């Protein structure tokens, strides 16, 4: 399922980046573990 | 009769969803309801 | 299921959101303080 889900997911990505810059721990309750891993992966590459 | 059945069933579905809809802003309360479904 | 994204930094549509979404000691410290307290007692006496 794509159309709305994409716009939701990338907001979580951007929020994770803000949390990284703030040094706030990004933790979303009920986030699926694999999607959590994907987002953290891309946040770490952007951070590097 | 097939055309009439499709029309009437479309009307019934449409009006039932309207009755469900009728039970700070419309979008903001829909977002808050979505967050209540999330929990 | 993906949760709805609620930012603490951004609010594009101006939604008023429920407030709750917008929101042990290591033993060495005890040992350190105790040792300094005993050293102070030694000084006094």
């Amino acid at each position: 399922i794509r159309q709305k889900k994409a716009r939701t997911i990338l907001q979580h990505l951007s929020e994770a980046w803000r949390c990284w810059k703030a040094n706030i721990p990004w933790d979303v309750p009920g986030m699926p573990a694999p999607i959590k891993k994907i987002i953290e992966r891309y946040i770490k590459s952007k951070a590097d | 009769k097939l055309a009439v059945s499709l029309q009437s069933e479309s009307k019934k579905r449409y009006e039932a969803r309207k009755r469900q809809m009728q039970n700070i802003n419309d979008k903001n309360k829909q977002f808050n309801e979505k967050l209540s479904r999330e929990s | 299921k993906i949760p709805a994204a609620v930012s603490n930094w951004k609010n594009p549509n101006g939604y008023t959101v429920a407030l709750e979404r917008r929101v042990t000691i290591n033993d060495g410290f005890m040992k350190l303080s105790e040792a300094l307290e005993n050293a102070d007692k030694k000084a006094r006496q």
